[PDB]
Order: structure tokens, then C-alpha cells, then sequence
């Protein structure tokens, strides 16, 4: 039916230093997601004082590929942290569907078969 | 390298000193292999620091303080290494030592020039 939001969530892995440190580590986002805005976000969570732990909220050399990288210290419970960031934080996406469709101007909606159905015959008209 | 004597002396020439490890150093910080001292993080989250040392001898006595006023400054005056010895192993032998035992294992307090100390009670209430 074309209704519902469902859950999204970003590869995000616990990651441990040489020293023992342990980093978390996303490689992408979902969908309508800035790096920027969402960065800023963290900045506000930092002065929002309502997370701990946080130490480093680092960005380079994205362009061999994307690598933002948040570092935490010791004694934190980061699992927890990861909990409170896809609780919390626009990481977790509730990408919801909409697909109302429109056939021949007047609106319909459509299950997945039907689309293809439509499709089958148009391209029976096509080679014809 | 250059580093002059108590003259007014002026060694610019920084880095073509030498210097390493000296040989009261060597047994002066062992057991770092001991999990002896506890460590902390640097702000660069990348190396780890010990907030104080293991010793072999209170070098609080064998070089003293020439401190400055943020409130108040400090005269530490310098002692000697066996005098501190047995300082130490008479109050190892005795938890009921009084100031002439003090006065006893250590004479007076001494330098690495010498100089002359003609008085006593300033003594007795310096120790006090």
C-alpha cells in the first residue's frame, strides 16, 4: 500500500586505538543527510550538555572516501552512546513512503504488480 | 655542551648541546614495567603521562625549592644522600624520633658550593 515510515540507520562501528581508545566510525548516512548541519548538531549536543564522553569530532580526507570519525574516552558505555545517537540524533532516519500514483490524470495508487502490468501493456503497444 | 657556572653565562647555542640519560635516573625511575603508577590521557588522545614518579630517594631534600610568589614563594635548601639514608632508616627503626635525632642525622642542610651556617635555633625552627 505505499503507507509507513521504516527505520534507517547509518554503518557505524566501535573501533579500538593502540592505546585501548575506542572511536566511533561512520562511513555514510541516509538519505537528505548533511555532514554540516548534522556536525553542527553535534557542536550543539557538545554544548547542550545532555551526552558525555566526547572527545574528538574529526573529518578528513573524505574525498578517497568518506571518513568522519567521533572519538570518545574511557569509561563511557559507547554502545550506549551509538543507542543514544539513533534515539536522539538525526543519524537514525524515519524515511517514510508515499507512492499516490496517476493514470491518465486522474489520481490513483498502485501495488507493485500493477505498475509492471501497466508496463507489460504499454510495451505490448510499443512493438506492435 | 655550554651551560657556564654561577657567572652570568649566556649558551645560545640550544640543540648543540648534548645530554641523555643520566646514572641516578637510571635506577631513579624503574618499575615503569610494574603497573606501579597510574596514567593519564594527554589532550592529544594519543599517548598516555604518569602524574608522579617511582623513587629510590626523597629528592625533595637532595635539591631543594627556589619557588615563585604566585601567593608565596619557597626556600627548599639542599641535604645529603647518605644523611637521608640514615635519616630513613631511623625513622624505618624508630616511629618515636624527636628533632635532635633529626639534628643528628643530619647535621645541616648543604650545597654544591658550600658556604657557612653559624646559627642554631633558626635551624631548629626551620626543621619545625
Amino acid at each position: 500500500t505505499g503507507k509507513g515510515s521504516i527505520v534507517l540507520r547509518s554503518r557505524t562501528e566501535i573501533e579500538t586505538t593502540k592505546t585501548g581508545r575506542e572511536r566511533i566510525v561512520v562511513t555514510e548516512f541516509p538519505y537528505m543527510v548533511n555532514k554540516t548541519k548534522v556536525h553542527e548538531h553535534i557542536v550543539r549536543l557538545v554544548q547542550e550538555k545532555r551526552i558525555e564522553g566526547i572527545t574528538a569530532v574529526r573529518d578528513e580526507s573524505n574525498r578517497e572516501g568518506v571518513r568522519f570519525v567521533i572519538e570518545v574516552k574511557r569509561d563511557a558505555s559507547a554502545n550506549v552512546i551509538l543507542n543514544n545517537l539513533f534515539k536522539m540524533t538525526q543519524m537514525q532516519t524515519n524515511f517514510g513512503f508515499n507512492m499516490l500514483a496517476i493514470q491518465n490524470g486522474i489520481p490513483k495508487i498502485l501495488s507493485l504488480r500493477q505498475i509492471l502490468d501497466a508496463y507489460i501493456e504499454h510495451q505490448k503497444e510499443v512493438v506492435v | 655542551g655550554n651551560f657556564g657556572s654561577m657567572d652570568g653565562d649566556s649558551a645560545a647555542a640550544q640543540r648543540y648541546t648534548e645530554a641523555r640519560m643520566s646514572k641516578i635516573a637510571l635506577e631513579m625511575l624503574r618499575d615503569i614495567n610494574k603497573n606501579t603508577v597510574d596514567f593519564v590521557d594527554n589532550y592529544d588522545a594519543n599517548e598516555r603521562e604518569p602524574l608522579v614518579l617511582p623513587a629510590r630517594f626523597p629528592n625533595l631534600l637532595v635539591n631543594g625549592a627556589t619557588g615563585i610568589a604566585v601567593g608565596m614563594a619557597t626556600n627548599i635548601p639542599p641535604h645529603n644522600l647518605g644523611e637521608t639514608i640514615d635519616a630513613v632508616k631511623l625513622v624505618m627503626d624508630n616511629p618515636e624520633v624527636t628533632t635532635k635525632d633529626l639534628m643528628e642525622v643530619l647535621p645541616g642542610p648543604d650545597f654544591p658550593t658550600g658556604a657557612l651556617v653559624m646559627g642554631k635555633s633558626g635551624i631548629h625552627k626551620a626543621y619545625e
